[PDB]
RNA sequence: AAAA
RNA sequence: AAAA
């Protein structure tokens, strides 16, 4: 009791301090007042302060705080932040005052880092749980001050020293922060950009493509950073990269293995990691044909900025916008008739109406695949029904490419309205982003076997199937 | 009288003039019947806050089952089953229930489930009983008294669109078709009469403006008045020895319709069963044969 | 009994509680009994002594003066009907609430240790009370039960937490031990007030076939959409207020549904058939505002057919530009649900769909109902399926009028379905159809609405399209008229 | 047409 | 047509 409290005052034993803390929490104020000054353990100091919150006048006079606000700390539910030492805690208690007074109770002495209250836009009382040296706990308190939604942030820890002018100094852990505008948006946004890159080749090229893609994402979300993303969710560059060393083999099992190992579960895992907040996917790919599979695994249920690759200058140009004011559904608009076609021209040739097999040939890139795909379908698949989609008058990267995909889907469904096609065989030379958008739109519904073409290799080869993307 | 909470409710029970008796017809699980009765209880309490199902079983002993024309599961598509259901439950229901509350009159609240069954119940209900026929509205799950129960010219028709065809003025068989819901019966009923009953004389009753939407926030009595006038109009010009009735109408409308033409017309009533093989129509009962 | 009380001060509590329950005590020791009301660690004894003193009107003036409670309120407490709240203990104990009319806010709590006036309880509850108890409880986690009994306009639900003068609620320790329906995941005064005094309980129901993580994501999105209109709603709050878990509200299966009609019918019977009935049974006294989204379009027509036109439902369609649901079908409130079944639209009055009716075999009473409001065209495949398999040449083809594949998620989708139903029943005008065959590429919410409107009253066999299947990819998974059987 |  |  009182003797135990006096013994704990004159000793450094942790068991007595914990017992005193438990007794105070579950409910001799002179020893409690004395323990407030003798801040041997910050956890004991904070608990004693709340017991006094419900010598209140003396504490208010000495600490530069009010009286009603001081007694309002007992009736305030603290906000908890985590910062490394183990993982110590910062407790924020509500305080109302005119002058900004961010009273922080520390083991050394109670100090008022007034800049903290101004930055956090709320006067607060700061308590701790352990004797922590340094000022590395600034970031956790500031982050828990700038939060808007009411939820426990124990999943995220922060570390750093916040200087008065609004910058953080270095001491899941978040310690790569440098500006307060970064921290405010990393907790008070609802759409977290997830930049995903599909590259096959050297690791260094993937690295600098990821850097350029981070820059392009920052062009719209200036608060984003790969280091910050890894800090806040553990989503590393490898967690966002559809990678693999060397040239992918022409064997069909290789592409299916690549899709099932990485592409199949990547989006669902990443969206699980960013659990409460929505995701604005940013996608760039390398191999054109693979995207049709990737897009099929990506689906139409994701808001995506699809960006084109530029080899000359390593900069990304967004060509597909599927986010904003109901802009997503526009990719599935199939209302464009043949007469009002402004971008592509479609030729639907049918020579064997009794055969429900169609060769979907698309030429919106550089090399013309019509001859090769026609020979392949007439020699290795026995197909005489073709749907050739090409350009009218190669594609301006600056302009939006949504009409291309809209009219491609419209032509495909117009073909499907008047005939039954058991199998569709996709042979295309199209830009990577357009192939990805086509895979998103057409999806795993229509039976489509996509064949990839390699000029360095039996030039064509059935690489995957749209309907089987939900299986492999 | 044991489950009385407020003295105000007790005062009205012993010193009222009319007692409301909510009657509901249902076929299916008894658990959903309990839900239907509870929704019916609220509508009565708007006009009689003192009314309660628990109190109804104390002063008189009327039980939720006693107020319910109830049968487990889907009613079998046999004419004998329908005639048994009307005879065993419906026919003696209203006469017996009135005798329970003998000193004071009865204001009947009614809401059914099977539209075709209401013609038999409405005919057997009688036109001497004051009735507040309800019709559930589903956006709010609430009941509305659409009926608070002739000689109207065709030119002065407000909401119905009557039509009479006499293609073979030799036989005295008439197909009475009433289309007020949203599932068109004219195609099926016309084909049923021609292929099975050999009938080509038809009287069609159809909504004039809003097919399937008659505002359940007003009085539906003018709807019923137009039907009686159109029906009686054909009888003066042509003598019908037997009229065959097919209707896609609201449940409340059919119950009031049976009251107007109860037992005084030679009307054949045909039910449509969704889970039945062709033919899906069957003469479940004849309106002039329940007496 | 004075001797029993003295023995308790120095089994005994049960004797006096039974003795005072029958009012067998005398007024000579009543003042001593008053001392018991101030010298009893069990709040039940103190509350019983207070009630006995109020009934006998003995020495109550001193207590009224010391507690700042009007004598009229103390007298009324004798004949007041105490509301009961339930809160877990270190079992589930009860809180007793008595009405009071004191001018000053006095929410007196008769605790075992000492009597304390939690005045802020009266402010939040908008009524002065005389809190009673039945056993000694350490920690004042009894706040939420009293607050819930105060905010009513009730033994099914129990509460646990601590309130603050701001109105916020904080839970206590031993939450896991206490949780071994118990409401402990609530934080706001508005949340409890609305959860207690609402008229319709939102019931977010989703149909999903896949993995549990994406099901959790979908349910979180649906919860956000519901909270947009009912800010007090929460899946945790629904779970501890009625026992309705996320599994109950989910028509869930693992992986791709097998492409067998037996599998689809088993899924409908085991989960879909009675789900709405049981959920409506759980929230018995209140109405239900079903918020519905689904995954497989064909399964919806059956889900809506079992759902029926007798339920007020907000059918939501997800807009993937912002990954937000939109209430595309509003069938509750001021918006009449009778307009769901409005078949008054003529063909010349169509503004959203384009409908045609081909009758090449008038002698046969069968036709193919093909709906194309999505993007992937089913007309060719379904027509080939009818002509090659079902031997059918009569068709009712419905597509979009102007913008095929894009139906504005911001606007109301009711006119689409109204015109579709009007076209169907105009086809049923001069023709008798023994069987109707339904092949659709239509939005999920539109499919559910069409199933609700058409119902089980038509001979409709619905043929699902399976992407990962061998030809024929159409198969009659169910029939609309056979769902009641 | 089995609360339209 | 497997949140269109």
């Amino acid at each position: 009791f009182n003797e135990t409290a006096d013994k704990y005052l004159k000793s450094g034993s942790a068991e007595a301090e914990l017992i005193i803390l438990q007794y105070i929490q579950q409910d001799d104020e002179e020893w409690v007042y004395n323990l407030l000054e003798k801040a041997n353990n910050p956890y004991i100091k904070l608990n004693a302060l709340l017991w006094l919150s419900a010598y209140l006048t003396q504490l208010s006079k000495l600490w530069g705080i009010s009286e009603n606000e001081l007694k309002s700390l007992s009736q305030q539910q603290p906000k908890i932040g985590l910062f490394p030492a183990f993982l110590a805690k910062v407790f924020v208690y509500k305080l109302k005052s005119e002058e900004p007074i961010a009273l922080a109770i520390l083991g050394d002495k109670i100090e008022n880092f007034s800049y903290l209250a101004q930055l956090g836009k709320q006067n607060c009382l700061i308590g701790f749980n352990k004797n922590i040296q340094g000022n590395s706990w600034q970031l956790a308190v500031l982050a828990t001050l700038l939060v808007k939604d009411e939820k426990i942030i124990s999943k995220i820890a922060y570390s750093g020293i916040v200087l008065p002018s609004g910058e953080i100094i270095t001491a899941n852990l978040v310690h790569r922060i440098k500006k307060i505008e970064q921290l405010d948006a990393w907790l008070n946004t609802e759409t977290i950009p997830l930049p995903v890159i599909q590259y096959q080749g050297e690791e260094n090229e993937l690295k600098r493509w990821q850097k350029a893609m981070e820059q392009k994402v920052q062009e719209k979300f200036s608060w984003f950073s790969y280091e910050l993303l890894e800090d806040f969710y553990g989503i590393t560059n490898s967690d966002l990269a559809i990678f693999g060393n060397g040239i992918l083999p022409f064997e069909a099992n290789a592409w299916q293995k690549l899709l099932q190992e990485q592409v199949k579960d990547k989006f669902k895992l990443l969206e699980d990691k960013v659990m409460p907040k929505k995701v604005l996917w940013f996608y760039a790919g390398q191999i054109s044909t693979l995207q049709l599979g990737i897009g099929a695994l990506f689906g139409f249920k994701r808001a995506v900025s699809i960006l084109q690759m530029e080899f000359s200058n390593t900069t990304y140009h967004e060509v597909f916008i599927l986010y904003g004011k109901e802009n997503a559904r526009q990719l599935k608009n199939v209302s464009v008739k043949k007469e009002d076609y402004q971008y592509i021209q479609s030729e639907l040739l049918i020579n064997e109406p009794h055969k429900n097999e169609l060769g979907f040939i698309i030429y919106l890139g550089s090399h013309n695949p019509i001859g090769e795909a026609k020979a392949y379908c007439q020699k290795q698949l026995q197909i005489n029904n073709f749907l050739i989609i090409q350009a009218r008058e190669v594609m301006e990267t600056s302009q939006n490419w949504l009409p291309y995909l809209q009219e491609i889907n419209s032509a495909l469904n117009t073909a499907r309205q008047e005939y039954h096609w058991e199998r569709i065989h996709l042979f295309q030379t199209a830009p990577t982003a357009l192939c990805m958008a086509l895979g998103i739109a057409v999806g795993h519904f229509l039976p489509v076997d996509v064949y990839h073409y390699q000029f360095n290799a039996p030039k064509y080869r059935c690489v995957f199937s749209l309907d089987k993307m939900l299986n492999l | 009288v044991h489950r009385i909470k407020k003295i105000e409710q007790l005062d009205a029970w012993l010193n009222t003039e009319t007692i409301p008796l909510p009657v509901i017809q249902y076929q299916g699980e008894e658990n959903e019947l309990k839900r239907w009765q509870k929704a019916m209880e609220q509508k009565v309490q708007e006009k009689f806050s003192w009314f309660s199902y628990e109190l109804l079983e104390d002063f008189y002993g009327i039980t939720n089952s006693d107020l319910a024309i109830f049968g487990n599961g889907i009613l079998p598509f046999e004419a004998n089953a329908w005639q048994k259901l009307l005879q065993e439950q419906v026919k003696d229901k209203f006469k017996l229930l009135e005798d329970k509350v003998m000193p004071k009159k009865v204001l009947w609240f009614y809401a059914g489930q099977i539209s075709t069954l209401q013609l038999g119940i409405g005919a057997l209900f009688g036109f001497k009983r004051a009735v507040s026929i309800l019709q559930m509205e589903f956006s709010n799950t609430t009941y509305h008294e659409v009926f608070i129960l002739v000689s109207v010219k065709k030119e002065d028709y407000q909401y119905i669109q009557s039509e009479l065809l006499i293609n073979e003025p030799h036989k005295n068989e008439l197909g009475f078709i009433i289309y007020l819901g949203s599932h068109n019966p004219i195609g099926e009923a016309k084909a049923y009469c021609q292929k099975q009953l050999q009938i080509n004389n038809f009287l069609i009753i159809q909504a004039r403006e809003n097919q399937g939407v008659m505002e359940t926030s007003q009085n539906w009595l003018p709807y019923l008045q137009e039907i009686n006038s159109a029906l009686n109009t054909a009888r003066q010009e042509y003598h019908w020895e037997r009229i065959h009735l097919f209707q896609t109408a609201p449940t409340a409308l059919c119950m009031a319709l049976g009251i107007a033409v109860g037992h005084f017309l030679p009307v054949d009533v045909y039910h449509y069963q969704f889970n039945a093989e062709e033919p899906k129509y069957r003469c479940v009962f004849s309106l002039d044969k329940m007496l």
